[PDB]
This record gives structure tokens, C-alpha cells and sequence, in this order.
């Protein structure tokens, strides 16, 4: 096949740029998000994933701005970045060399789905911890990803690594500063997003969280319909009819504009083997008061994950588990002191 | 308005 | 088999209770608007539908009331209505209504699973239809709010259309403000994904032009899980809105959008498309809300002209159905497009 040289800046670090080469450049698939391609690099045969998007020339690309600043085990990382002329003639495109992961949450969801099986509880744990990671890290600059949902967890079988993918949407979210209710995706919005508020805080991502975590329980997602008012039905017959206080809460201007349920207790909306764990920890997280639902470190830390914390635990596929304590200053920022649940005796000696 | 009955 | 017998409330006129007896009771459907049934009368031995929802008992049920008003060929009919005991020590309102075996979604699947499109005679009748019935209920004040394939109801043999499932309709009273998370995905107008509480009616018909656009392309025009991805393809086609279109939709939005040129609608389209019926688009879907055709309008526009040829007929044979019996009230937003909406054979004595 083609071999394609350009000259690119590393993600991170000094802007140095220089010439990478690859080849063997296969569509993965293509939408809002622009245009994600496989390639593998010439000088180590590592496959990487190329994002490419039009550029507009009247402003700084906001993806590149965030990407060139994380780092974390849990969030594909930004390798190199390049410009050229694709597609639409004359028109700029930005290229990201990004990790490219084999798998998504979303097919391996449907797989299991599909074969009227559930999920083992062990990958619900390693897969929810791993986004809770990645959200407590890019919290902790303020960044909200707002586009929390199954396809864009990538996985590795082998290892389980899980790795947040797709800042198209994401933002620094700043006190007093509106931002657009329209993003984020059906069956993951918060109730604060459906209903319409501009002042929504890095917690609209936790309860895109406590969504992924539900169906991969269920295996179907939880707060399904085509229209705001289905999803929020869907919404009230598990948590109830929202008061006064939680709808203020989560936007003030809707007082009045609902039907009055008792909420149905959570150990029933689960199957009867569901680790009252899970069930626990979804409780926090759906929750209709947004600082009512539990930061994603604290999420860290839950009882669920305790399984995680085991020196004896092992992948079924025999291999260890993958980095999972391995938290820095910025990742635990927001509250320390978690560092003794989150960090068990036998890690990192 | 209303009031059920069955029958068969 | 199994017959019920239930005294009821017919749907207009006086209130003189009935007894309405059927049997061979199916279930047609359920979700966010209740159950749906099929029923048949056993004196006449036709077909009903009978919608059953869970009734408030704090306040009137808005959907019956607005029914109770409602008398037009291109709308279900409410039969009867009456109430009744799933949920138990509760209340049901059950809605008795026209029953029609077939929907637009139903049908335009079966031609999007073959590689075919409706033909334009079918997409013709059927889009005059739907818009007869939104300048009727319009004509009250009442905006239905949810208009998209399934809830238009197809005979299959008269190319009789009706509108169904008023479960979000609401009279529009200007001034007052409305929830915007009504409508479903792909059918939603702008001004609604921008979070606008002050919209018309003129949201149906922006959901009436993406019906059409569907039935022209064999799938839907703006589709996308967030609404971020819905604008992006509004975009692609319409080109970026400008600041005056943007204070039209939602003034509290005046962030900033990707700088895209008009799709010229032609390109939009496949090659034989009529031309009227892209032009008709056009004219639904713009971004300015005002700008919009209305229902009347759209009623007497060019592309509907083969329906007010005295000699035409469906494929089948038959005759068309009833198309030009304006009421005063159909007629009130604009009594002299009478002129066109009702051709020179219709008035013969």
C-alpha cells in the first residue's frame, strides 16, 4: 500500500515537529465527529488511529487546545498533529495522530445483548472504574466531556483497558459562563440537559456515567425514547416524580410546565442476581440534584470497585489486571484524602 | 363517563 | 370470543352516555403515550382504537380535552371516551378512537428495505393531507408538537391520512412560555434544539418538512443522537444561520457555529426528484421560524398541483380522497387562498 509522510508535532511536549511516515490507512468510520481512520506508524508497526476535521481558519481548534494538555492511562492519547488538504478543495484539515483501541463498550454491550447474556461483573467493574478515572482527571482542569456514552469508551480485549475517546463536545466549563444545552447524546443526557439549562456543571458526564453503568447491567439502556418528554417518563417511573427543590436544582425556569409516580425501589429495576453493589452505586449517580451525585473519584472509591482492590484478582483471561492505581496529585485534587481507599497496601511498592 | 362490564 | 360492555361518552356532541360493546382485543402498541389497542364493535363489526393512559387526579386530562374539540377527516376521530381500573386502587382514561391499519413510518420502511422510494403521487396525497390537518388544529391555537412518521396513520387502499396521538398537543398562547423538549429526534425544528420556550406552531411545520425530505430521500434528512450532530447536518444543508436567523430561533444564543455555504437543495436530493418538491422544502425548512410556509401555504403550493386535476386518481384506480371540503374555520388564517385550494371543478353545481 501507500506509504504517507508528513511532518507532525508531538501531542505534548516542545513544538518540535517531525516526519512521521505510515501506511496500510483503513476507515474505521466517519459522522459529526469528522473522519476517523487506521493507519500504522513505519517505524514501530503500532497502529494508530488518524481524526481528521475541517479547520476553521477564524479560530483555534478547541479538540487540539484539550487534547495537547491530558495525559492519563484511561484517555487516548494525542501522538502527533498535522495539517493538510483532504476532501473539500482549498479547505484546511487538522489531523489527530491519536491510540487507536480495537473495541468499543457499545460492541461489546451488543454482543453480549444480542446472545441474551450479561455482562460479567468483573468487565462492569473494570470499565466503569477506568471512566470514572478518566472523568476525575479531566474534572480536575474543569474539562467536561459531554458526550459520555458506549461508543465512545474504547476497550482492549486482551487487556481491559478502557480508554475515553472523542473530545469533539468537550469543554472547560467555568462558574457564571452559559454554555449550550444540545450536546450529549439520547438515552445519556442528564435531566438538567433535557430540560433545558445553560448552567449545568462536569456532573452532566456522571450521570452519562451512571447510564453506561445501568445498561451494561440491564443490558439495554435505561432511559431510552425518541423525544425529551419519553426519556424524562422514562426517568421519573425509576426515580420518581422530581420535587420542587430538585427541579430548581436543576433548572429553575420549569416550576410548573409532571405527572406525580412513587419512585420504584432500584433493587427492582435490576435482575434479581444484580450485585446490590451496582445497584448502589447507580443509586448515587442518577440522582435528579446534580451536586447530590457523587464526584468520579469518589466514584473510585466505592464498594463496588473493592473486587478491583484485590491482590488475588485476575482477568478470566488469566492475565493481570491493568493499571489501575496508579493515581497522580492532579488525578486525586479533588479530595486527597481518598488516596487510602483508592491506592490499596499492595499497589505500587 | 365511564363503568366496566365482561361477558363472553 | 371475550365481549366488554362499557358506557361511555361520545367524543362530540351532547353528553348522553352510551353502551359501547367490543371484542378481539390486540394490543397495538405501548410506550410514552399508554396502550394502544385494537378493538372491534360488535354491533357494526369496525375496527377501533382504543388509547388508555393513567389519569391525574389533580388536574383534566389536556389531551381529551383538546379531542373533544377536534372534528376533520384528516384526523383521528374520538369516538367515545370513558374511564376504568393495571395499576391497581387507579384510574384509566381510555379514548376510543378511528383505528387506521397502517402508519408512514411503516410504509416508508417497507420502501427503504427494497432500495425503492414512495411514489410521488402517494408522497403527494399524503403530504396535503398532513397539512390540511395542521391548518386546521392550527387554526385553534393548537400546535401538535410531535409530528413525525408514526403518528401519520395511512390507509393503504383510499390514501386516506390521518394525524394521531395528541399527547403533547397544546394550544400556543403567545407570551407564555413552553417546554422545549417535546418532539423526537430528526423531527425537531432549530429553535427547539436551541432550547426556545417562546415557539409557534410553526415548529409542525418544520417536522411536516422533514417528513417530506424523508419521503423523498428514503431516509431522514437531519438525523444525528445529539443534538450538536442534528444542527451539523442542518447545517450541511441549509449553510451556516446567520445572526438574525440565530436571534429568530433563540436570542439567548446570538456560541459560535462552523462557518459552512448553502447546499444548493437540488444536489440535496435524488436526480428525478420533481422539482416543486424540493422547492416546497425549501419553503418548510427554513431557519427563521416566521419565514416558514404555513400549513395553508404549503396546501396550495405548486407541487400539489396534480392533486386539483380534475381527471386524477390514485395508481389503483380509485378515486382520491376528499381533498378540497375547506370549512370556514380551515380557511380562517387566510380565506382567499381559496382561490387556489379549492379548483374550478370542485365548485360546479
Amino acid at each position: 500500500s501507500k506509504v504517507t509522510t508528513v511532518v507532525a508535532t508531538p501531542g505534548q511536549g516542545p513544538d518540535r515537529p517531525q516526519e512521521v511516515s505510515y501506511t496500510d490507512t483503513k476507515v474505521i468510520g466517519n459522522g459529526s465527529f469528522g473522519v476517523v481512520y487506521q493507519a500504522k506508524l513505519c517505524d514501530s508497526g503500532e497502529l494508530v488511529a488518524i481524526k481528521k476535521v475541517l479547520q476553521d481558519k477564524r479560530f483555534k481548534n478547541r479538540e487540539l487546545q484539550i487534547m495537547r494538555k491530558l495525559d492519563h492511562c484511561n484517555i487516548v492519547r494525542l501522538r502527533y498533529f498535522f495539517y493538510s488538504s483532504g476532501e473539500k478543495k482549498d479547505e484546511v484539515y487538522l489531523n489527530l495522530v491519536l491510540d487507536y483501541v480495537p473495541e468499543t463498550v457499545y460492541r461489546v454491550a451488543r454482543h453480549y445483548s444480542r446472545a441474551k447474556q450479561t455482562l460479567p461483573v468483573i468487565y462492569v467493574k473494570l470499565y466503569m472504574y477506568q471512566l470514572f478515572r478518566s472523568l476525575a482527571y479531566i474534572h480536575s482542569f474543569g474539562i467536561c466531556h459531554r458526550d459520555i456514552k458506549p461508543q465512545n469508551l474504547l476497550l482492549d480485549p486482551d487487556t481491559a483497558v478502557l480508554k475515553l475517546c472523542d473530545f469533539g463536545s468537550a469543554k472547560q466549563l467555568v462558574r457564571g459562563e452559559p454554555n449550550v444545552s444540545y450536546i450529549c447524546s439520547r438515552y445519556y443526557r442528564a435531566p438538567e440537559l433535557i430540560f433545558g439549562a445553560t448552567d449545568y456543571t462536569s456532573s452532566i458526564d456522571v450521570w452519562s456515567a451512571g447510564c453506561v453503568l445501568a445498561e451494561l447491567l440491564l443490558g439495554q439502556p435505561i432511559f431510552p425514547g425518541d423525544s425529551g418528554v419519553d426519556q424524562l417518563v422514562e426517568i421519573i417511573k425509576v426515580l420518581g416524580t422530581p420535587t420542587r427543590e430538585q427541579i430548581r436544582e436543576m433548572n429553575p425556569n420549569y416550576t410548573e410546565f409532571f405527572p406525580q409516580i412513587k419512585a420504584h425501589p432500584w433493587t427492582k429495576v435490576f435482575r434479581p442476581r444484580t450485585p446490590p453493589e451496582a445497584i448502589a452505586l447507580c443509586s448515587r449517580l442518577l440522582e435528579y440534584t446534580p451536586t447530590a451525585r457523587l464526584t468520579p473519584l469518589e466514584a473510585c472509591a466505592h464498594s463496588f470497585f473493592d473486587e478491583l482492590r484485590d491482590p488475588n484478582v485476575k482477568l478470566p483471561n488469566g492475565r493481570d489486571t491493568p493499571a489501575l492505581f496508579n493515581f497522580t496529585t492532579q488525578e486525586l485534587s479533588s479530595n486527597p484524602p481518598l488516596a487510602t481507599i483508592l491506592i490499596p497496601p499492595h499497589a505500587r511498592i | 363517563a365511564g363503568g366496566a362490564a365482561a361477558a363472553a
